[PDB]
Order: structure tokens, then C-alpha cells, then sequence
RNA sequence: UGCCUGGCGGCCGUAGCGCGGUGGUCCCACCUGACCCCAUGCCGAACUCAGAAGUGAAACGCCGUAGCGCCGAUGGUAGUGUGGGGUCUCCCCAUGCGAGAGUAGGGAACUGCCAGGCAU
RNA sequence: GCUCAACGGAUAAAAGGUACUCCGGGGAUAACAGGCUGAUACCGCCCAAGAGUUCAUAUCGACGGCGGUGUUUGGCACCU
RNA sequence: UCCUCCUAAAGAGUAACGGAGGAGCACGAAGGUUGGCUAAUCCUGGUCGGACAUCAGGAGGUUAGUGCAAUGGCAUAAGCC
RNA sequence: GUGAAGAGGGAAACAACCCAGACCGCCAGCUAAGGUCCCAAAGUCAUGGUUAAGUGGGAAACGAUGUGGGAAGGCCCAGAC
């Protein structure tokens, strides 16, 4: 009989992700994305949470594009 | 250099307003001339311009790039405004202080009937 | 009208949910059956996915 | 016996050796010795086919070692329960996969080359062959 | 100098690469300059025998394909791994 | 309509660096001065104001240039979904998808709105 | 206002012994033995640096490698 | 008990006495807003002054920073006045 | 995916493998896997090769003028071995 651990431990997934993909008609206030950084980026009538969560201000079609010269994603709604 | 300071002092305003969709006013300025312009919310085209580099402001005046000749431009720019029916916008200083020629520019497009 | 036979050949007891399905969707239901289909390429797609275990008689 | 100086971590998940091999051609020297066959190599069956051809050669000529034993391998000590962690590490090992040379030589005849790499490949486990610089 | 004898692939792709070194050939192809790359299989002993020599590699090249002669250059060549044997020629056209 | 320049964008390296050359009517830039508006945890450096003697030195812009960066096929290779097989720690066959790296090659951006200048 | 941290918190409030022991149950779970396996063990073999006056292979055989048996120490917990 | 990464098989989730690390707070400014700014390291020169204080220039271009672990983010700075 | 909760045919026998999902009856027929000399249903079928080891019908490093096939080579009627 012998023996211990020190390396037992693990959290709790927080079930990031994406929610509503593109081409995808949400209402206003939907959550699109979770997630802890800015991985994606806000556009158009989509508004950055407090942890960085990207919610529908509007109702509409998703759009996922990569813009500026960073080529950075930016998820929008486009009008319907 | 200081265009590029000067760009990046300006880059947040000018990308909030491009997500508030705002028409917006966008001065710029020099140690001679100062300019003015009303960008669509696109920020593609523009709608009028006034500068202290025309003529038919620039020969009324002393010279170019002093506050009177801001408040010349600011009015005109907002006379014109008003003839194209452009009433309410939001003034981009482009990285400059709210100050001086900049400030007397805004001034006299208030008082003239532009509303921000 | 551009309509064929389908044939099932084989058994589906060990096969997979998705070819079960797809049999379904042709409407095969025991081996040996021959079924008359209309020739789209959807009808080609699920006879795509189960070719080893049907013979389509043009 | 070759092994890291220092590792980022101490302990190293068994994983597969399947693929083939990148390091093909014989790169720097004029002749070399290439795996055939599949499995995991030691520093110590790495040193003790060093000193085959070291020996084979009389120092002469320039060998180089083209592959480095990374992985580490744990095992449980003798009447260890299959729980309780991880076993220690033991010993190091390179995976190999077809295709990889092993060891290269230069300075030397081929004929003297053939004699060193069949000295040196009577320690190893695997199944190998004689190659040859290639044009291209 | 180096004659080959050449045939236009009349498939391509893996099944078909596999299934010629199966029946002791292998592919190539003729590119460069401003004709269309030529997809081409060749016996492979003969061109194993012509390989030995650095000439191969350095000289310009006869590739004879319906007829017609098309002098190249041996631009790169993927080899088997562990056998003395060729997957794959590029050659550039001369 | 042509050329040049300034501003705002589109696009986000075939758009970037480097090297060489070039520009001052206007524009831009440096530049002159500062009692004042305003400013410096000191300093008119910056910010700002009043200006216009000088210079395009720098910066910027333009032109050129393949030392790079970047882009990048074709074919093949790797992998793999389904089905089947073997000598089954790993592979093969039929069929479908099909990279990455690399090669040839491309490549010294393109474009919109307004305004101004000189020509026309 | 609780390190109710045994953190969905049995109570405001609680440690041990039994070879003097007992009941209900379990091969759902251990000791013996069997089984699977064969790390270990034992028995072979491969290369041959060397020792053997010279001479690797009379006898040994370093560094390392491949197997066999089921025979030890063990692993698992499939029978009871 | 809670957090972070891997295992986890390119949505989510996913076990073992599996591999590695942390938390049981802090801040009345370390919050809000407006305005402004932009690092690490090294090189050269320079009083005490030295590998390393402060000062001036250059390379570099975030290799730094983030109240604390790790991951993801961060120049429009979320970093610094 | 099967068993569990699923019989039948095959793998000698063999829950979990291969084929295939039993309403009942029939002294009818076609097939699957797997097979066709006899036990034991059906080819002592055909054509062309290989093996000499009862390999098939248990196993490695390694060793060997076993044998079949292929491509190339260097000596050779100026006489090879
Ligand atoms: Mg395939
Ligand atoms: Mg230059
Ligand atoms: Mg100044
Ligand atoms: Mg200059
Ligand atoms: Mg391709
Ligand atoms: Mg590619
Ligand atoms: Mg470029
Ligand atoms: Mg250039
Ligand atoms: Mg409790
Ligand atoms: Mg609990
Ligand atoms: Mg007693
Ligand atoms: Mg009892
Ligand atoms: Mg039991
Ligand atoms: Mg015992
Ligand atoms: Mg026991
Ligand atoms: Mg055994
Ligand atoms: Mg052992
Ligand atoms: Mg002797
Ligand atoms: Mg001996
Ligand atoms: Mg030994
Ligand atoms: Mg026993
Ligand atoms: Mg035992
Ligand atoms: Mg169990
Ligand atoms: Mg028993
Ligand atoms: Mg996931
Ligand atoms: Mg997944
Ligand atoms: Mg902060
Ligand atoms: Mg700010
Ligand atoms: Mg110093
Ligand atoms: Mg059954
Ligand atoms: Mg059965
Ligand atoms: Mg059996
Ligand atoms: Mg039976
Ligand atoms: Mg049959
Ligand atoms: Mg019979
Ligand atoms: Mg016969």
C-alpha cells in the first residue's frame, strides 16, 4: 500500500461556443457568441457584453466577415 | 509621425460614429488653412465642404488660418448644409483638441442652425 | 419518366442509423424488395450512401 | 546517452508512431543508415551503435546522429497496484518511423560504411538499409 | 541524352497513382513556359536506370508522348521512402 | 479632360519593407515668433495661438528597382467518411473528399467621393 | 450571524475496541488454489568490443538486440 | 468546493487515486468619464555611479504590461499619466 | 454495432465474431456467409502458374548456392569460369 496525487482537479465546462450560426434569423437580444476574449468582434447591431459576449440588438440574419487589417471577425445582423 | 498620432487620436470617435451611423462633420486643420467637410454615414462620399483654400472665402479674409477664418468656414459649411437640408451631424475633431480655430469652427456652425 | 428499380440485396440489422434512414427514404423495407424511384439527384445521393447493399437496374 | 537538458513538462502521454517519416534523404553526410521498419529507439541502443561504428571506423570519417530520444517513458515499479498516478520516468525514447534516417557517415569508403552500419544496426530493433546521398 | 517514352494519364488521383506503381509505373508531369502542364506515366525501371547518373539531373531531357518530342529538365522528384523506387517526376520544360 | 495635391473611405500585404532617384505655383511639411487663448509633474519639445522670411534637409508623396516579405497553381503525397480485407501496436483495396510544405510562376496594388491648383 | 471546507449543508450537541462475539447478505469484494497475461523470473539465441602468449567465437563474452516457457515475484479480479 | 489548460476524438459536453497549476481575496481607487500617452531588451556616450539607479540618441517593435494562477484577449488600447 | 432482451445458418465445440431478424403450417423453389474426396448436403470442375515444406495445419531477430519470375550489369570463341 502506497502512494498520493497532487493533480486531481479540473473546473466546470462553461459552455463557450457559438449559439446561433451565420444565416441564422434571431431575435433582438439573442446571444451569438460566448466567449472569454474578443476572438470574434462586434459589427453592426451587435452589441459586446460585460464578458465580452455578442448579443443581437436587432432582429436579423447573422453574418460572420472579417474586416479591417488585422483581419479580425466581426459578426453582424443584417436587416430582413 | 504626428499625422499618424494624429490618425490614431482620432480612430476610436471616428469608428464609434461609424457604428451610430451618424452624419458626420470631419475638420481638418493646418498652420495656413483649415477644412471642412459633411460625410455620409458611409463615409464614402460627402455631402458639402468648405475650406479657407476657395477663393470666395479665402479673399474676404486676412489670412487663412486664424479663428476668423473658422468661423467663415463653419458658417459657410453650415449654410450649405442647411440648403441640402443637412441639419443635425457630429463633429469629428480628427485627433485635434476641442480648442481655438477647431472650436470656433463648431461655434459658428451652431449659431449658424447645425445642431450638435 | 426517368424512373428506375432499386433493389435491396443485403440485410440492414448491424448497419449504421444513418443508412437505415436513408433505406427508409427509399422506401426499401426487406431484401429482395425492388422499388421504382424517380431519377433526381437526391434518389442518386442515398443510392450514393447505400451502394454495397443495393443494385439500381436502370 | 542522449536526453533534454530541460523539458517543459516531466511526463509524456504514449501516443501512436504511425505516419510516415520526414527525414528521408540523406542530408549532410554521403551515406546513411535508414529505418525500414517501425518502433521506438533508446538513447541507450542510440550510444551503443555510436560506439560500433566508432569503433568500425577508428575514429575516422564524420558521423552524424540525426535523430534526439524526447519522449519520456514511465513505468510502475514491481508490485504497484494499476492506480495511484502516473509511473517515473525511466528511460527516453525516439519514435521511429519508415523512411527516417538514422545516422549518417562521411569520410570513410562505402565498402568500410557497409561494415559500420551493419555493426551498429546488430544493436538495434528495427529493420534497416544502406542509402546513399541522391542527386536531387 | 535521355529518350523516354511517355503516356498521357488518361485518370488521375490516388487510386490511380497507387494503381500504376502497382503496374510497375509511375506518374509525371511536364510543366512550365506557357503551355498546359502534361500529366505523363513512364515506366519505372527503365527511369530508375536513368536516374543513377547525375546526367539525368543536369542534362536536358527527351520525353517522346504521342510522337512528340518535348525536351525538359528534371525539376524534382518524389522517391519512395524506405524502397529504391520513384513516386513522382516534375519536369520542366527546357 | 489630363496632371498634381489634400481630406474621407473601400480593401487589408500581388497592398509591406528595403535600395536608388525625384518633387515645392498651389498644397503639405519643416519653418518665424509668442505679451496674449492654452500648455509644460521643467522646458512654446509637445499642445496652442499669431504668422509667412526661408528650405524641400527631414518627413510625406511620386517614379524606378526583384535583396526580401507576400501570393501562388498543376500533378503527386499525407490524411480521411463509407464499405471491404490482411501478416491486425500497423496497413491494403473500391469509392468520394482532398491538404500542408514545396515547385513553376505572379508580384514594386487597385478603386470611389469631394475640394483645390496648373495645364487645357 | 455558519473552515455547516465531508463546501446540495443528516443534529444546537459525539471518539474508540472486540481473538468473547453475533445477524443479514456478497464470489457485486480480498486471502488459498484455478484462469488471463507474462512486466519480472528462468532457459535459449543474435552482433561481437575484448580476455584467452598470438588467436573474437577451446572456454568466456562487454555495450545493446530477438524469442521461448508458464516456473518465481507480481498484475487483473473471470469461477467458487 | 471553486477557477485555468491538456486528455476531449476541429459545435456543446465528456471519465480515471490521469498530467500540470491556482482560489477561499483585494481596490473609496486599482471604479466612471474626458483628454493625452505607448512598452521589453540591447548598443553608444556620459560626474560621483558600479552588470544593473538617473540622463541623451539609436536598434527593436510588445519578445512588455494586465492587483493575483493559467488560457483567451487587448493599440480605437482592456496597458500607462 | 451485437448480446443483454434475439432464435436460425457458419466459424469443430464457442453470449458479444460473419450472414441474417423466428405469426403458424407444407416430404415446394431461389440464395447469404461459408463451402463442394469421405465422416457430412454439393465440382475428385475447367484453364494457367507456384510449393516439396504435410508448408498448408502456431511464432521473432538472424542465417542459407532451396526454388520460381523480372529488370539491369562485367568477363567472354581476340577463348571466359
Ligand atoms: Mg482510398
Ligand atoms: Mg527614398
Ligand atoms: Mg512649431
Ligand atoms: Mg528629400
Ligand atoms: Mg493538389
Ligand atoms: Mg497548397
Ligand atoms: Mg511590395
Ligand atoms: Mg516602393
Ligand atoms: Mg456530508
Ligand atoms: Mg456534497
Ligand atoms: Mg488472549
Ligand atoms: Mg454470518
Ligand atoms: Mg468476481
Ligand atoms: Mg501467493
Ligand atoms: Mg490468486
Ligand atoms: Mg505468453
Ligand atoms: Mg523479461
Ligand atoms: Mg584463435
Ligand atoms: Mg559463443
Ligand atoms: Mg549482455
Ligand atoms: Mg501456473
Ligand atoms: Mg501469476
Ligand atoms: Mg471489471
Ligand atoms: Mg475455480
Ligand atoms: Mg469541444
Ligand atoms: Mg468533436
Ligand atoms: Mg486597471
Ligand atoms: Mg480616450
Ligand atoms: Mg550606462
Ligand atoms: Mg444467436
Ligand atoms: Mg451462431
Ligand atoms: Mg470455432
Ligand atoms: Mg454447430
Ligand atoms: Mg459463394
Ligand atoms: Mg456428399
Ligand atoms: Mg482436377
Amino acid at each position: 500500500a502506497g502512494g498520493s496525487t497532487r493533480n486531481g482537479r479540473d473546473s466546470e465546462a462553461k459552455r463557450l461556443g457559438v449559439k446561433r450560426f451565420g444565416g441564422e434569423s434571431v431575435l433582438a437580444g439573442s446571444i451569438i457568441v460566448r466567449q472569454r476574449g474578443t476572438k470574434f468582434h462586434a459589427g453592426a447591431n451587435v452589441g459586446c457584453g460585460r464578458d465580452h459576449t455578442l448579443f443581437a440588438k436587432a432582429d436579423g440574419k447573422v453574418k460572420f466577415e472579417v474586416k479591417g487589417p488585422k483581419n479580425r471577425k466581426f459578426i453582424s445582423i443584417e436587416a430582413e | 509621425d504626428k499625422k499618424s498620432a494624429r490618425i490614431r487620436r482620432a480612430t476610436r470617435a471616428r469608428r464609434k460614429l461609424q457604428e451610430l451611423g451618424a452624419t458626420r462633420l470631419v475638420v481638418h486643420r493646418t498652420p495656413r488653412h483649415i477644412y471642412a467637410q459633411v460625410i455620409a454615414p458611409n463615409g464614402s462620399e460627402v455631402l458639402v465642404a468648405a475650406s479657407t483654400v476657395e477663393k470666395a472665402i479665402a479673399e474676404q479674409l486676412k489670412y487663412t488660418g486664424n479663428k476668423d477664418a473658422a468661423a467663415a468656414v463653419g458658417k459657410a459649411v453650415a449654410e450649405r448644409a442647411l440648403e441640402k437640408g443637412i441639419k443635425d451631424v457630429s463633429f469629428d475633431r480628427s485627433g485635434f483638441q476641442y480648442h481655438g480655430r477647431v472650436q470656433a469652427l463648431a461655434d459658428a456652425a451652431r449659431e449658424a442652425g447645425l445642431q450638435f | 419518366a426517368k424512373t428506375i428499380k432499386i433493389t435491396q440485396t443485403r440485410s440492414a440489422i448491424g448497419r449504421l442509423p444513418k443508412h437505415k434512414a436513408t433505406l427508409l427514404g427509399l422506401g426499401l423495407r426487406r431484401i429482395g424488395h425492388t422499388v421504382e424511384r424517380e431519377d433526381t439527384p437526391a434518389i442518386r445521393g442515398m443510392i450514393n450512401a447505400v451502394s454495397f447493399m443495393v443494385k439500381v437496374e436502370e | 546517452m542522449l536526453q533534454p537538458k530541460r523539458t517543459k513538462f516531466r511526463k509524456m502521454h504514449k501516443g501512436r508512431n504511425r505516419g510516415l517519416a520526414q527525414g528521408t534523404d540523406v542530408s549532410f553526410g554521403s551515406f546513411g543508415l535508414k529505418a525500414v521498419g517501425r518502433g521506438r529507439l533508446t538513447a541507450r541502443q542510440i550510444e551503443a551503435a555510436r560506439r560500433a561504428m566508432t569503433r568500425a571506423v577508428k575514429r575516422q570519417g564524420k558521423i552524424w546522429i540525426r535523430v534526439f530520444p524526447d519522449k519520456p517513458i514511465t513505468e510502475k515499479p514491481l508490485a504497484v497496484r494499476m492506480g495511484k498516478g502516473k509511473g517515473n520516468v525511466e528511460y527516453w525514447v525516439a519514435l521511429i518511423q519508415p523512411g527516417k534516417v538514422l545516422y549518417e557517415m562521411d569520410g570513410v569508403p562505402e565498402e568500410l560504411a557497409r561494415e559500420a552500419f551493419k555493426l551498429a544496426a546488430a544493436k538495434l530493433p528495427i529493420k534497416t538499409t544502406f542509402v546513399t546521398k541522391t542527386v536531387m | 541524352m535521355f529518350t523516354i517514352n511517355a503516356e498521357v494519364r488518361k485518370e488521375q488521383g490516388k487510386g490511380a497513382s497507387r494503381r500504376l506503381r502497382a503496374a510497375n509505373k509511375f506518374p509525371a508531369i511536364i510543366y512550365g513556359g506557357k503551355e498546359a502542364p502534361l500529366a505523363i506515366e513512364l515506366d519505372h525501371d527503365k527511369v530508375m536506370n536513368m536516374q543513377a547518373k547525375a546526367e539525368f539531373y543536369s542534362e536536358v531531357l527527351t520525353i517522346v508522348v504521342d510522337g512528340k518530342e518535348i525536351k525538359v529538365k528534371a525539376q524534382d522528384v518524389q522517391r519512395h521512402p524506405y524502397k529504391p523506387k520513384l513516386q513522382h517526376i516534375d519536369f520542366v520544360r527546357a
